[PDB]
RNA sequence: AAACUCCAUAUAUAUAAUUUUAAUUAUAUAUAAUUUUAUAUUAUUUAUUAAUAUAAAGAAAGGAAUUAAGACAAAUCAUAAUGAUCCUUAUAAUAUGGGUAAUAGACGUGCUAUAAUAAAAUGAUAAUAAAAUUAUAUAAAAUAUAUUUAAUUAUAUUUAAUUAAUAAUAUAAAACAUUUUAAUUUUUAAUAUAUUUUUUUAUUAUAUAUUAAUAUGAAUUAUAAUCUGAAAUUCGAUUAUAUGAAA
């Protein structure tokens, strides 16, 4: 956590003055991974030692700004980032219903080549 | 509730002799004062006894019928108590008192 | 049991040589499924140790050829 | 200095309280009333089918003996019946200190006011 | 339950074609999960690691 | 053999319910249930007279597991917005077609034993079907009738008929004569080999004759399906038709019996099926404008949306499955313009009533009595009721020993 | 007692699980189908049936492939397993088990049991 | 009545208590790819919806069963507090403050 | 060493524009107890005391980790690693098939069962959880078949949403209510009867065998179909009909 919210903190100040306004950080669920071992390398299964992980998660919401600024924040805290921290960001872009100009796969390639060599096409003869 | 109590509390043995492994000689049969949640456990086990000889098939209905004859003075505990209370008397003088 | 509507289990054997001059078929495919052609022919089926073998009848279509081919030797005690 | 402020009704003039008993929570809503309980917004009788468990929620107004004195809207989630049911008792037990701070050490006397700690128990 | 089954049937096959999706009324089997599961290759060729490693 | 001529042998519930425990209980002087006088009796407890046990007795008014062998005789609270006010819509509303509704234990059965009471008191002819569970669970013999295209029931059909004469006034069904004659095959053990039929001429007997034909098991649809007639076109004596847990036949659409083909039998297929649904729908007409026609539902059986839909409560979700949905149900139940009835909770007012009828009938345990004050009784136990359900009631009255 | 086929029933039995109990071939499904197509209602009682109803019930037993002849069906498919000398038909003859069981321990239903001339 | 033929032709994608028509789609590699898919197929539904010449599927109810199974696996706490319980007689009545008063003056 | 700690618990502050909603929550920080006080009694090293009770205050009742020494020359050279010694066309390496699943007896640990304080059905405005999982995926709803009105269960078809406090695995289950339940003539049926009517009573029929295995139990086995896989023969899982052992 110490690392995470003290990059936290520092994307809310980068954010004032940028102009975005900017909720949080929001402390979400945090995730527990959990792995029991046998502590002896080859018998004794009686004895058996606990590890765990611990995902913790912060949100950060951002309101009311234009794409280019939001752009700008995100390339700088990318720019000044801290160890051991990820970062996932969900962008939303409210758009008019008809756009202008707008906003096959490998297996069913070879199944056609397949069907056409003579392994196979000396069998399709009717 | 009054009659269960009133029963719990006639069947009962006031006390009852236990066997204590005291030295390599033969162990000594000394009457123990039993408390009134241990005086319960011995007659509820008598009444459940006698109750599962009836012949209904629901348990209830055995109990039922089982407390009821109690309450009306009719049961066949009532030799246990006289038995685990005349095997005391008799063993009165192995008491310890200290 | 493989499902019937995927087909027979069927595997590359040397059938025409032996339906044309009558050798056996040595085989190691104990997986494969007998198909009503190979009624009649003669199959040396391994079991792990030696080929064994085998005419095939026409109450054997359908089985596998490993099916005929025991494996282990039975069981026997020093009483 | 301190951190505890003094405790009063709302606009309402509903005392709320929650209680956690196991897995379970609960959050009630205390009104001078006449009696009347809704657990999730369902009768008590339909919410709780166990009458020990209905007993457990109205043993802290029989102590101060207010049973047709209040009105209870509560809530509760998480664990099971006997949970929630004196996890509703532990926080009625919390919002009747309002109504009356003299109370208190009768509620406390009669066990309603001690949260239970006990909880499963990964075996060691 | 009460709309009719060629009403039904008309509503998924038009939705089938809107989306992009197959229209298989009979139900005979295709094979169109093995044409649409991932490509596992990749992950599972690099379970030891990056070859290409300074020595 | 093990079970002797007084041992309780059967299960709690049947034993409560068949070994007369109530020879036991006092005798206690209540006021009598008489609707014309209902001011003298209202927000009291009253038993029924002579007249009406014995009429809801061969009803089968009285149920098991209603706490009845505490009392001498079962006995019920004359409420101001449950039983007066049914009473009244009942005597008033053009229409009389009524579904009871309410909480499970709320007193939808009390309630339409107190309208069977009504009904004898004021000179009506009562068909009762206390259970319909007995005429779709497949533990009765059915046979197809050609003539009615319709399976019928011999077994059930002749238990409903002797209740309908049993229960019913004598006097009342003489005064209907019948309005065609009728011919049924000669089952009487008498003359059955000496007269091959029994003849009903019509203006000389009676409906009180045709409900005591012995005739084959063959034949007892179509005496179902007079009497039915006869009573739907006699204009004298109104006709109450009642029907207990009717939830049971909403929500069981296909009885447990099989047909030739081994296809399970929709319920209208059956004659009792197709006779009650055309009495509710409004098919079968009354001349009698004081007819009626009580319906019941019971909190044991399964709920769906069939009867929430019918009486309008939720909108009709098409994509329902049919197990949860039955629209020809629906359907019927608004042809006959069936109108809900909710019984209400009890009061506190109403619960202290009913606890101090306990108190005089020695039914109340010494915790309840002694060194507890009155007032805190009556909030206590209207607490651990559910605010007024007079089932929870009864349980926390006589049978909480915790 | 009533006795179809020879099989005798006690007169309280319920005629669809009597059916399915006393006569090999004959398993829930079918007992049901046999009452359903004879017009015996679902929980019917052996001692209700008269005699005409007993003579219906023999005979769409007697259409059916039960007693001897389902026996003989399961001892031929059995011996048609020895004949071809599958792996198979040798656990039948040697008395193991046939479906993959071990046998380092337990086993001991198919020692009694598996064998050529099944029941 | 093209609105209706929408939300029919959307099938699971419409949740009727919200009103969101929701699709997503990751079958291309590229985001830009994936938009436009999206979009083309918002035309192409657009356009169905609208054109009622042949079959308006007015007939055809709207088939919520999706977004019922979606609800069975949500909690829903839509309780509220009785109205007729509210005291409001009973809320605690400020008090007042000399100091209080007197210092804004 | 103990403690000081960390967890749990209680409380306070901060964070969330309370639609990622569980605010009854999430998780950062801080506080709290190794509880405290008064009185009587019994002992004492009798005093500024312990054991006890009584009264008062309090949410306060549980845990983890916490290191030093020695032994069994206890297990492991088969998690990997080292010395010595041995093999080097083989004691190294690859492929196909087989084996590790054999079966007299014996032993350990489990599962299921041997029926009525207990098993089976049914319960849709859907009684009531927690902790986890889903890019080497989790798979909704719907439709089709088994299969019957439908539901249920299984599989196929199709592949909605979600790579997640959002969608899915997943409507927890027991509980509770109703019905049913062999042994059990304690039943069922036919008549009559009732102020027990889902029921009572009467008279007839309802079996014989039987220390015993039923409508308990589900081993074994026949046939058909399905799932995963390139492949299910030795040797996998599931379903249907039939089989129905021991106990
Ligand atoms: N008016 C009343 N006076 C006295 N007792 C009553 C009254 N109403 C109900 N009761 C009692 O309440 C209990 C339930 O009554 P009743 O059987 O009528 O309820 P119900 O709603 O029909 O039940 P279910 O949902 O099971 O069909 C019984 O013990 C009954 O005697
Ligand atoms: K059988
Ligand atoms: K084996
Ligand atoms: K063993
Ligand atoms: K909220
Ligand atoms: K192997
Ligand atoms: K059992
Ligand atoms: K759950
Ligand atoms: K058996
Ligand atoms: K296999
Ligand atoms: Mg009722
Ligand atoms: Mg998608
Ligand atoms: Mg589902
Ligand atoms: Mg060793
Ligand atoms: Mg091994
Ligand atoms: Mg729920
Ligand atoms: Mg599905
Ligand atoms: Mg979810
Ligand atoms: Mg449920
Ligand atoms: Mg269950
Ligand atoms: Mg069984
Ligand atoms: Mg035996």
């Amino acid at each position: 956590n110490e690392n995470l919210d003290f990059y936290s903190d520092f994307i809310l100040r980068t954010g004032y003055y940028l102009g975005i306004p900017l909720t949080g950080p929001k402390p979400l669920p945090t995730r527990r991974e959990r792995w029991t071992v046998i502590k002896s390398p080859f018998v004794h299964a009686k004895s058996k030692e606990n590890f765990e992980r611990h995902t913790h998660k912060r949100l950060i919401r951002a309101w009311d700004t234009n794409p280019e600024v939001l752009q700008m924040l995100i390339a700088y805290i990318t720019k000044h980032s801290m160890a051991g921290v990820g970062m996932k960001c969900n962008f939303f872009q409210r758009s008019e219903i008809s756009l202008d100009l707008g906003s096959t796969s490998a297996v069913g390639q070879k199944v056609l080549e397949l069907l056409d060599s003579p392994d196979f096409k000396k069998h399709l003869e009717k | 509730i009054q009659a269960l109590e009133k029963s719990l509390d006639e069947l009962a043995p006031l006390m009852m002799t236990k066997t204590f492994n005291t030295g390599v000689a033969k162990a000594s049969v000394i009457p123990v004062p039993l408390n009134k949640r241990q005086r319960n456990r011995i007659a509820w086990n008598w009444i459940v006894q006698s109750a599962n000889q009836r012949v209904s098939s629901d348990f209830a209905v055995r109990l039922g019928e089982e407390l009821t004859a109690i309450a009306k003075g009719t049961s066949s505990a009532f030799e246990k108590r006289d038995q685990i209370h005349k095997t005391a008397i008799a063993h009165r003088a192995y008491i310890q008192l200290k | 049991s493989r499902s019937v509507w995927k087909g027979p289990n069927i595997v590359p054997l040397p059938i025409r040589e032996a339906m044309t001059k009558g050798t056996p078929i040595r085989t190691n495919a104990r997986a494969a499924t007998i198909l009503p052609q190979f009624v009649g022919l003669k199959f040396q089926i391994h079991n792990g140790k030696e080929y064994v073998p085998i005419e095939i009848s026409e109450d054997m279509v359908g089985h596998k050829l490993g099916e005929f081919a025991p494996t282990r030797k039975r069981f026997s005690y020093t009483q | 200095s301190n951190n505890i402020k003094i405790k009063t009704l709302d606009e309402f003039g509903r005392s709320i309280a929650v209680g956690k008993r196991k897995s379970s929570t609960a959050k009630v809503f205390v009104v001078r009333g006449t009696g009347e309980i809704l657990v999730n917004g369902r009768q008590l009788n339909d919410y709780f089918l166990k009458m020990k468990d209905r007993e457990s929620i109205m043993y802290p107004l029989q102590v101060i003996e207010s049973v047709g004195k209040y009105n209870i809207f509560a809530t509760t989630s998480g664990g099971g019946p006997t949970g929630q049911a004196e996890s509703i008792m532990h926080a009625i037990a919390k919002a009747l200190v309002v109504f009356n701070p003299l109370l208190k050490s009768r509620l406390h006397k009669a066990g309603v006011l001690t949260r239970d700690y006990r909880h499963v128990e990964r075996k060691k | 339950m009460n709309v009719p089954k060629a009403r039904l049937l008309k509503v998924a096959e038009l939705s089938a074609k809107i989306f992009d999706q197959n229209f298989n009324p009979s139900g005979i089997r295709t094979g169109s999960k093995i044409l649409n599961e991932r490509l596992k290759g990749p992950s599972v060729a690099s379970y030891y690691g990056n070859p290409d490693i300074l020595k | 053999k093990r079970v002797t001529p007084g041992s309780l042998y059967k299960n709690w519930t049947n034993t409560t319910h068949t070994a007369q425990l109530q020879q036991t209980a006092v005798p206690l002087a209540l006021p009598i249930f008489n609707f014309d006088d209902i001011s003298k009796t209202l927000n009291k407890v009253v038993s029924y007279s002579n007249k009406q046990y014995k009429s809801l007795h061969h009803l089968g008014s009285f149920k098991k597991s209603q706490f009845n062998e505490l009392f001498q005789k079962p006995v019920c609270l004359v409420r101001e917005d449950a039983t007066n006010s049914f009473l009244k819509k009942l005597v008033s509303h053009p229409v009389k077609k009524f579904i009871i509704t309410g909480e499970p234990g709320v007193g939808k059965t009390v309630l339409l034993s107190q309208a069977h009471a009504y009904a004898v008191d004021s000179k009506q002819i009562i068909i009762n079907i206390s259970y319909p569970e007995l005429f779709l669970n497949g533990r009765n013999d059915f046979s197809y009738d050609d003539d009615l295209k319709l399976f019928i029931q011999p077994m059930y059909l002749k238990k409903l008929i002797r209740k309908i004469l049993k229960a019913n006034d004598p006097a009342l069904l003489k005064s209907i004569e019948l309005s065609k004659d009728y011919k049924f095959s000669n089952a009487n053990p008498k003359n059955a080999s000496v007269k091959p039929f029994v003849t009903l001429n019509k203006t000389k007997n009676t409906v009180l004759d045709l409900l005591s034909v012995m005739t084959h098991p063959h034949n007892r649809g179509k005496l179902m399906k007079a009497i039915i007639d006869e009573l739907s076109v006699q204009s004298k004596v109104p006709i109450m038709f009642t029907v207990d847990n009717f939830s049971k036949v909403l929500t069981t659409a296909y009885s447990a019996y099989r047909n030739t083909e081994n296809k399970q039998i929709y319920s209208l297929d059956l004659q009792m099926g197709k006779l009650m649904m055309d009495i509710i729908s409004g098919e079968t007409k009354f001349a009698n404008g004081e007819s009626s026609t009580i319906l019941a539902i019971s909190g044991v059986d399964r709920t769906n949306k069939t009867l929430p839909v019918a009486l309008g409560k939720i909108p009709v979700d098409p994509y329902v499955t049919r197990y949860h949905y039955e629209p020809k149900f629906v359907e019927l139940l608004q042809k006959g313009n069936v109108t809900e009835f909710e019984v209400p909770k009890l009061n506190k007012q109403e619960v202290n009533e009913l606890i101090d009828y306990y108190k005089q009938s020695n039914v109340l345990l010494d915790k309840d009595i002694t060194g507890k004050k009155w007032e805190n009784l009556i909030d206590e136990k209207y607490f651990l009721s559910g605010n007024g359900n007079p089932r929870e009631l009864l349980k926390s009255l006589v049978l909480s020993h915790r | 007692v009533v006795h179809i086929l020879g099989k005798g029933f006690k007169g309280k039995e319920v005629i669809k699980i009597a059916l399915a109990s006393k006569f090999y071939g004959i398993g829930k499904t079918t007992a049901e189908k046999i009452c359903s197509k004879l017009g015996l209602y679902p929980w019917m009682r052996m001692h209700q049936l008269s005699e005409p109803q007993i003579m219906s019930i023999a005979s769409e037993l007697s259409t059916m492939t039960i007693e001897g002849d389902a026996r003989a069906i399961v001892k031929d498919n059995i011996a048609l397993k020895r004949k071809i000398g599958s792996y198979s038909g040798m656990r039948h003859t040697l008395h193991l088990p046939v479906r993959g069981q071990h046998t380092r321990n337990n086993a001991k239903t198919a020692r009694k049991l598996n064998k050529i001339d099944r029941r | 009545k093209s609105l209706h033929k929408f939300r029919i032709l959307a099938r699971s994608r419409y949740d009727h208590t919200t009103d969101i028509f929701k699709m997503s789609s990751d079958k291309f590699e590229h985001a830009s790819q994936n938009a436009r898919y999206l979009h083309d197929i918002l035309q192409r539904l657009l356009a169905e919806s609208k054109d009622l010449t042949e079959d308006d599927f007015s007939d055809v109810p709207l088939d919520t069963r999706h977004t019922i199974a979606k609800s069975l696996r949500k909690k829903k706490r839509d309780y509220e507090f009785p109205e007729h319980w509210k005291r409001p007689e009973d809320a605690p009545k400020k008090k007042f403050d000399i100091v209080d008063q007197l210092l804004s003056t």
